[PDB]
C-alpha cells in the first residue's frame, strides 16, 4: 500500500490526540439501568431547557423578518385596492 | 491432601506430612477485606504488616521461628514456621502475640512506623503493579458498593486516616474464637497440637460473633484507567463467577483450563491446544493473557487478563477471546474437555500438593472456616472426570451465553472499544 498525506485524525490506536493520564471514567451496563422512563421524567421536565437559551437568537430575527413581510404584505394590499390607486400610480411608474 | 479436625471451644485442624522437614502453626480468620468498610479499608493489611514487625520478627528470629501473613477477600492468616520440633515453641509465640501484645505491637513508634510502610507499599503497587492493580479494580467495579469490592491492601486515602483506634476495633470484632480456626501443617500430628493448646487456658475475647451486612453483587460495568505514557494496555473481563461450595465450581474451572494461560515469548506456550491460539498468533495480538474462575463466599469472576503492546489491534484481541467463549455454549468439542480435565488436575495437584507448609495452612484454614474440612483431592479429581461437554454448555448457557460483563484497564486503551461492543459479543447471531 502507497504512502497518503498526514491529517488531523488517525484511529483506533493512534487518533492523533495528546496523551492522556489521570482522568478514570466509569459506566453502567444498560441491561443494569432502570428499563428507559427518562423519556417523560428528565427530558419533559428538563424540556424548554435548549429553548429559553437560544430562542432569542431565533426569535428576533423571526420577528424582524414577519414584520417586514406583513408590513410589505399590507402596503401591497392597499395599493391595489380602490383607496390605493392614486398612490399606485405614483410609486409605481 | 489428608484433614483431621477435633474441637475444644477452639476448632484445630491440621494436615500430616511425614515428608515435610519443618511445620507451621498459626491462626486463619474468616474475614478479609471483604469484612470491611470503605472508610477502614487496608485495616487488615494493616494487622498482617504489624505482625510482620521489624520487633516481633527479631522475637521470632532469636526463637528460630519464621513469619507469615496471607490477607486474602474472605480470610485472613498469620502463621509461624519452624523445625519439627520447636513447635511447642511456635504456639507459645502464637499465644505471646494474640493474647499478651495487644498494646506491645501498637506502640505510637512500631504503629506509625508500619502505617508509612504499607503506605508507601501501596503508593508503589497503584504506581507500577499494572496487571494486579487491574485486577483489582476489575473486582472494585463488578461488586461496586458491596463487600468484594474493596481492595485487599486498602486504598491510600482510608490508610493514612488509620489509627490504633481502627486496629483495635477490628481486631474486637474479628479476631474472635467463632471466627478462627487454629492451623498445623507440615510433620507434626494431630493428636500433639492439640495437648499443647490444652497445655494453657484463658478465654479472653470469647463468646462473641462476628458481624454481619450486605451480600456481593454482580454489576455489569467499567473502569477505565488511560495512561498512554505506559507502554502497555492491561485489560481484565469477566462475567459473574461461582462461589465457593457451588455446583458448578468444577466446571467453571474447567472451563478456565480449556483458555487457560499464554506467554508468547515461551516456546512451549505457543504449541498448546488452544484454538484461540490460531487467531492471535497472526498478527501477535498480545503478549500473554490467562483465565481465571475466581471464588469466594458470597460470588465469582469468571474471565481473563491480557497484556499488549499491539495497541492498534486490541478489537481483533477481544473479539476473538469473546467468540471463543461463545462455543463454550455451542460448540465446545470433546477433546477440548479431556484437555482440560487433565490440565486442571495438575493444577490442582501443584495447589494443594506442593512441598510448602505455609501455602497448606492457609489453604486448610480458609477452606474448613467454610466447608468445615479441606477437600481430598481424590474427590476433586472424581468430580473432574465426571464433567461432561453437556455439563460445560448448560453452564457457559448460564454465566456467558449474553450476559452482562466487568471491565477494566490501564495503560494505551484508546484501542479498546466502548461497553456495548464488547457485550455484543458475548453472544452469536443465528437463524
Ligand atoms: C433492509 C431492510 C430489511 C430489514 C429486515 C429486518 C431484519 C431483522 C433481523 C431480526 C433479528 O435477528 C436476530 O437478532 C437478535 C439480536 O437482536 C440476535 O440475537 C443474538 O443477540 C442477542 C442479544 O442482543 C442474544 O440474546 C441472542 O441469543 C443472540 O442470538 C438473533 O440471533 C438474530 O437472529
Amino acid at each position: 500500500g502507497p504512502p497518503s498525506g498526514k491529517t488531523y485524525m488517525g484511529w483506533w490506536g493512534h487518533m492523533g490526540g495528546p496523551k492522556q493520564k489521570g482522568i478514570t471514567s466509569y459506566a453502567v451496563s444498560p441491561y443494569a439501568q432502570k428499563p428507559l422512563q427518562g423519556i417523560f421524567h428528565n427530558a419533559v421536565f428538563n424540556s424548554f431547557r435548549r429553548f429559553k437559551s437560544q430562542f432569542l437568537y431565533v426569535l428576533i430575527p423571526a420577528g424582524i423578518y414577519w414584520y417586514w413581510w406583513k408590513n410589505g404584505n399590507e402596503y401591497n394590499e392597499f395599493l391595489y385596492s380602490k383607496a390605493g390607486r392614486e398612490e399606485l400610480e405614483r410609486v409605481n411608474v | 491432601a489428608e484433614v483431621t479436625q477435633l474441637s475444644n471451644g477452639i476448632v484445630v485442624a491440621t494436615e500430616h506430612n511425614p515428608s515435610a522437614h519443618t511445620a507451621s502453626v498459626g491462626v486463619v480468620f474468616g474475614s478479609g477485606a471483604a469484612n470491611e468498610n470503605p472508610y477502614n479499608n487496608g485495616v487488615s493489611n494493616l494487622w498482617k504488616n504489624i505482625f510482620l514487625s521489624k520487633e516481633n520478627s527479631a522475637v521470632a528470629a532469636k526463637e528460630g521461628l519464621a513469619l507469615s501473613s496471607n490477607i486474602s477477600r474472605d480470610f485472613q492468616s498469620y502463621i509461624v514456621s519452624s523445625l519439627p520440633g520447636s513447635t511447642d515453641k511456635s504456639l507459645d509465640f502464637l499465644n505471646q502475640s494474640f493474647i499478651q501484645q495487644k498494646a506491645n505491637l501498637l506502640s505510637s513508634s512500631n504503629f506509625e512506623a508500619t502505617k508509612k510502610s504499607v503506605l508507601k507499599q501501596v503508593q508503589d503497587f497503584e504506581d507500577n503493579d499494572h496487571p494486579n492493580r487491574v485486577l483489582e479494580h476489575l473486582h472494585s467495579t463488578a461488586f461496586q458498593n458491596t463487600p468484594l469490592s474493596l481492595p485487599t491492601r486498602g486504598t491510600l486515602e482510608s490508610l493514612e486516616n488509620l489509627v490504633v483506634a481502627d486496629l483495635e476495633s477490628f481486631a474486637n470484632n474479628h479476631f474472635l474464637n467463632s471466627n478462627a480456626v487454629v492451623v498445623g501443617t507440615g510433620n507434626i500430628k494431630h493428636e500433639d497440637l492439640v495437648n499443647s493448646i490444652e497445655s494453657k487456658n484463658l478465654s479472653l475475647q470469647t463468646g462473641t460473633k462476628p458481624v454481619l451486612k450486605k451480600k456481593a453483587a454482580f454489576l455489569g460495568s467499567e473502569v477505565r484507567l488511560r495512561d498512554d505514557t505506559l507502554p502497555k494496555a492491561w485489560i481484565s473481563l469477566a462475567v459473574e463467577g461461582e462461589p465457593v461450595n457451588s455446583p458448578n465450581y468444577f466446571v467453571a474451572k474447567l472451563a478456565a483450563q480449556i483458555f487457560g494461560s499464554y506467554n508468547a515469548f515461551e516456546p512451549a506456550s505457543r504449541l498448546q491446544g488452544i484454538k484461540l491460539l490460531d487467531n492471535i498468533q497472526e498478527y501477535q495480538l498480545c503478549d500473554n493473557f490467562n483465565h481465571f474462575s475466581l471464588s469466594y463466599k458470597d460470588s465469582g469472576l469468571w474471565g481473563f487478563s491480557t497484556a499488549t503492546r499491539n495497541v492498534t489491534m486490541i478489537d481483533d484481541l477481544i473479539h476473538f477471546t469473546l467468540k471463543q467463549w461463545n462455543r463454550l455454549t455451542i460448540s465446545v468439542t470433546d477433546t477440548e474437555v479431556e484437555r482440560a480435565k487433565s490440565l486442571l488436575k495438575l493444577q490442582l495437584g501443584q495447589l494443594y500438593e506442593s512441598g510448602n507448609p505455609v501455602n497448606d495452612a492457609n489453604l486448610l484454614g480458609a477452606e474448613v472456616l467454610i466447608k468445615g474440612s479441606k477437600l481430598s483431592l481424590g474427590e476433586a479429581f472424581k468430580k473432574i472426570d465426571a464433567i461432561t461437554v453437556k455439563d460445560v454448555k448448560a453452564w457457559a448457557g448460564k454465566r456467558l451465553w449474553d450476559q452482562d460483563i466487568a471491565i477494566a484497564g490501564t495503560g494505551q486503551i484508546e484501542g479498546l472499544l466502548d461497553y456495548m461492543r464488547i457485550r455484543s459479543d458475548m453472544s452469536m447471531m443465528r437463524w
